């Protein structure tokens, strides 16, 4: 399961959280087995006009 | 009259019973917890902890 994330928001992603997207837009089991990925795609995912 | 002679049954009865009450009395003990009620410590914290 892959998507971008805000910057601030990448410890809500885990089993147990709470937050806005945490619960609002994707709830991980409490019981959740395996890994979570993240690094960051400023160059790309970001741009100066927005 | 004369009381106090029959201690074992007495006893037995107030062994009994402290067991009991000390046993209920455990309840309020802490064990290390932050608190002694179920209901708080759920209400005031959150899930994974």
């Amino acid at each position: 399961d892959s998507f971008v994330i805000r910057g601030d928001e990448v410890r809500q992603i885990a089993p147990g959280q709470t937050g806005n997207i945490a619960d609002y837009n994707y709830k991980l089991p409490d019981d959740f087995t395996g890994c979570v990925i993240a690094w960051n795609s400023n160059n790309l995912d970001s741009k100066v006009g927005g | 009259s004369t009381a106090s002679a029959l201690g074992k049954l007495q006893d037995v009865v107030n062994q009994n019973a402290q067991a009991l009450n000390t046993l209920v009395k455990q309840l309020s003990s802490n064990f290390g917890a932050i608190s002694s009620v179920l209901n708080d410590i759920l209400s005031r914290l959150d899930k994974v902890e």
